[PDB]
């Protein structure tokens, strides 16, 4: 398939940890999804790509009612190192970490593997993570650190009927595991309820290290989120703790021209050994 | 130490019927209960390791049933022509050697191995006191490094008692006798397993055998082949 | 002993006094360290391993030792930091009918790798020969079943025996121990340990909607002032406790001694009197 | 034997301060009156040499 893009717009900025504020200015830096950028526009209308996880993944899904269930969370998705499989099955979520490779196809009855070898965690969490021109969409912010796996998830029953796209409008995320799980993961596979016997389309993200001024509400919720590295006028807001800046003139980050190349210079190869005059004799020693 | 008694000569054949008791107990753990016939010159011979299934030999001698606290082993209706000691073993508790009996003399009349595998030893002819000799008791059938031997001792009017046991590669137990200055050293694993003296004491004058298999913890091992001793002759 | 458990049990309060009344052991002598600083010690997993054995042979089970069962079923090398926990199962465990069920591998070629569980079944081969499969003079069992009857004594009985494995990589520790709590105590000065955030104040009732998934709590400038109870859900203010500043009026030492006392910030109820701004 | 060895104490030692002690342990609220019960013993291990 020629994968599409589709730009980005403010949505992704979740609770980077739990402390309650009210009416304040929260200026963190962590991993954050950049406003305006590219995210690909897989559709599901048959797809199942290995993505290459670097340090967070922004998954996206306008499904249905069932169409897009289950991650496929790994590092090499072979049977020497462990993987992930959380899956979600009727009203309930199967969260293991054991080192099933696969079968034929990541597909799903589970059909995804079919082995058996050792396991690590079996956190099977009970309750589930999951009106005719209403459809629902579900986003989930997936970061890895030395030694927990966080999962923020966010579902919200958009309304309008327009082309698919993310739509206009700020919506953080809520925490809902913490599997504190270690293990290296640097591939995401993802999968789709076939079930034979335009659907639906997932929008997959990559986050970065930025810096992100947040508001708080008075109870306590993010209302709305300005990065730091978009414009100027994002730079202007971020150096100040307001989001109303006045008229005038003010100091930002300074700019610098980064280096490109290097150079060594010595003088001038002169002064030859004479070893020339050596290993070219007849009566040479004893 | 256990109860043997010193001799028995009265109604041969009959009802002469030894045993050994001084037990006390209930043979511990496995009853296996063995009888050695220990006779001058050649090395004993195995008579019966269990209370039944006794081994290809003479089958005029079984029926050891454990009575009360002691292995009765019939002997009557044997013959009535023998001249040998007859040793019985128990007390199997976790290291704890002198397992062996006191000589009882069994003679029912008193007037009137070989090829099997190997029989090699040293020949500790005039032994210096002291010093460091080795014997060895080469098998070129049966491997001499994995199965489990062991070397008993035995002096003229004494009884036997464990010297030496070695399991298959991890295990260097001594006997209590010596109590450390003996050092058991394994040659080549190929070729044949030798022994140490390290500075005998002067009580190291016993003869010597050096057996296939265990004496308590007895397997039946196929069959059971003994070699000949040799006097070791102290001059301290 | 040829096949034993290796239960690997993690994400729990491993409560350890708890077993000190669930079954009459009768040896607890835990080598590595003391089991009243055991329970404020968080580790990765644990490794269960259990089996039985006789009562001479619990002596063999050691941090280095040599024996039948020593080095030849189940061995322990010099860093073993769990216990040597055991009971006696001669109550259950010993029927006359013939105990042809377990075995301890009398025949082997040499030591076994510590820590290692060899399942294997076939015919222990003494070398010098090609045993594809025989019982006589050269190859014979490897496996001898126990002697274990009712009417026997002390020594030569069913014993328990199960070792609890301790490891420490790099993984976050998931059983730690049993955590306490004490009674709650409002309007107050005191002290407050709530799960690591440590410090002093007054828990008063406050009227925060505090979101379902944020535990703790700050203000517009870095300070704590508010937590959520780790028992059942209520919201708390953790105010700071009473302090203020405190200045001496003093007419001069030339005329009296009479000196007056003014506290900052307070309202006369938190230490004539009177009460100005 | 000559060399002494000391066990555990419900309490932190102070600095400059002899830790002479002769009694039995007691774990909790359970008196083992002098018999080495269970978590009970005498703080006088001897070191093993070799
Ligand atoms: C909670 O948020 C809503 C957002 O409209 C706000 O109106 C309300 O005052 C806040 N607090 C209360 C009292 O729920
Ligand atoms: C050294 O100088 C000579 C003559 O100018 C030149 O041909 C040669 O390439 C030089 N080598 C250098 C620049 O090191
Ligand atoms: C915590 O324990 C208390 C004990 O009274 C109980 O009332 C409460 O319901 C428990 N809550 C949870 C989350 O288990």
């Amino acid at each position: 398939l020629p994968p599409a893009y589709t730009n980005s717009f403010t949505r992704g900025v979740y609770y980077p940890d739990k402390v309650f504020r009210s009416s304040v200015l929260h200026s963190t830096q962590d991993l954050f999804l950049p406003f305006f950028s590219n995210v690909t526009w897989f559709h599901v209308i048959f797809d199942n790509p290995v993505l290459p996880f670097n340090d967070g993944v922004y998954f996206a899904s306008i499904e249905k009612s069932n169409i897009i269930r289950g991650w496929i969370f790994g590092t090499t998705l072979d049977s020497k190192t462990q993987s992930l499989l959380i899956v979600n099955n009727a009203t309930n979520v199967v969260i293991k970490v054991c080192e099933f490779q696969f079968c034929n196809d990541p597909f799903l009855e589970f059909r995804v593997y079919s082995s058996a070898n050792n396991c690590t965690f079996e956190y099977v969490s009970q309750p589930f993570l999951m009106q005719g021109n209403f459809k629902n969409l579900r986003e989930f912010v997936f970061k890895n650190i030395d030694g927990y796996f966080k999962i923020y998830s966010k579902h919200t029953p958009i309304i309008v009927r327009e082309p698919e796209d993310l739509p206009q409008g700020f919506s953080a995320l809520e925490p809902l595991v913490d599997l504190p799980i270690g293990i290296n993961i640097t591939r995401f596979q993802t999968l789709l309820a076939l079930h034979r016997s335009g659907a639906a389309a997932y929008y997959v993200g990559y986050l970065q290290p930025r810096t992100f001024l947040l508001k708080y509400n008075e109870n306590g919720t993010i209302t709305d989120a300005v990065d730091c590295a978009l414009d100027p006028l994002s730079e202007t807001k971020c150096t100040l703790k307001s989001f109303t800046v006045e008229k005038g003139i003010y100091q930002t980050s300074n700019f610098r021209v980064q280096p490109t190349e290097s150079i060594v210079r010595f003088p001038n190869i002169t002064n030859l050994c004479p070893f020339d005059e050596v290993f070219n004799a007849t009566r040479f020693a004893s | 130490v256990l109860t043997q008694p010193p001799s028995a000569s009265g109604s041969p054949g009959q009802s002469v019927t030894i045993s050994c008791t001084g037990t006390s107990s209930d043979f511990g753990g496995y009853n296996s209960v063995s009888w050695y016939q220990q006779h001058p010159g050649k090395a004993p011979k195995l008579m019966i390791y269990e209370v039944s299934k006794r081994p290809s030999g003479v089958p005029d001698r079984f029926s050891g049933s454990k009575s009360g606290n002691t292995a009765s082993l019939t002997v009557s209706g044997l013959q009535a022509e023998d001249e040998a000691d007859y040793y019985c073993s128990s007390y199997a508790g976790s290291n704890n050697f002198d397992v062996f009996g006191t000589g009882t003399k069994v003679t029912v009349l008193g007037g009137g191995g070989g090829s099997e595998v190997q029989l090699v030893e040293s020949g500790g002819g005039l032994i210096q006191p002291g010093g460091s000799l080795r014997l060895s008791c080469a098998a070129s059938g049966f491997t001499v490094s994995s199965n489990y031997m062991s070397w008993v001792r035995q002096a003229p009017g004494k009884g036997l008692e464990w010297v030496s046991v070695i399991y298959s590669g991890g295990s260097t137990y001594y006997a209590d006798s010596v109590k450390g200055r003996f050092t058991i050293s394994r040659d080549n694993s190929e070729n044949t397993l030798y022994l140490q003296m390290n500075s005998l004491r002067a009580e190291d004058t016993a003869v010597y055998y050096c057996a296939r298999g265990e004496i308590q913890p007895y397997y039946y091992y196929g069959m059971d082949v003994w070699g000949q001793g040799t006097t070791v002759t102290v001059s301290s | 002993v040829y096949a034993w458990n290796r239960k690997r049990i993690s994400n729990c309060v491993a409560d350890y006094s708890v077993l000190y009344n669930l079954a009459p052991f009768f040896t607890f002598k835990c080598y590595g360290v003391s089991p009243t600083k055991l329970n404020d010690l968080c580790f990765t997993n644990v490794y269960a391993d259990s089996f039985v054995i006789r009562g001479d042979e619990v002596r063999q089970i050691a941090p280095g030792q040599t024996g039948n069962i020593a080095d030849y079923n189940y061995k322990l090398p010099d860093d073993f930091t769990g216990c040597v926990i055991a009971w006696n199962s001669n109550k259950l465990d010993s029927k006359v009918s013939g105990n042809y069920n377990y075995l301890y591998r009398l025949f082997r070629k040499s030591n076994l790798k510590p820590f290692e569980r060899d399942i294997s079944t076939e015919i222990y081969q003494a070398g010098n020969k090609p045993c594809n499969g025989v019982a006589g003079f050269n190859c014979y069992f490897p496996l001898r079943s126990y002697s274990f009857r009712p009417t026997y004594g002390v020594g030569h009985q069913p014993y328990r025996v199960v070792v609890l494995s301790f490891e420490l990589l790099h993984a976050p520790a998931t059983v730690c121990g049993p955590k306490k709590s004490t009674n709650l105590v409002k309007n107050k000065c005191v002290n407050f340990n709530f799960n690591g955030l440590k410090g002093t104040g007054v828990l008063t009732e406050s009227n925060k909607k505090f979101l379902p998934f944020q535990q703790f709590g700050r203000d517009i400038a870095d300070t704590t002032d508010a937590v959520r109870d780790p028992q059942t859900l209520e919201i708390l203010d953790i105010t700071p406790c009473s302090f203020g500043g405190v200045s001496v009026i003093t007419p001069g030492t030339n005329t009296s001694n009479q000196v007056a006392v003014l506290y900052q910030g307070v309202n006369c109820t938190e230490v004539n009197v009177f009460q100005t701004r």
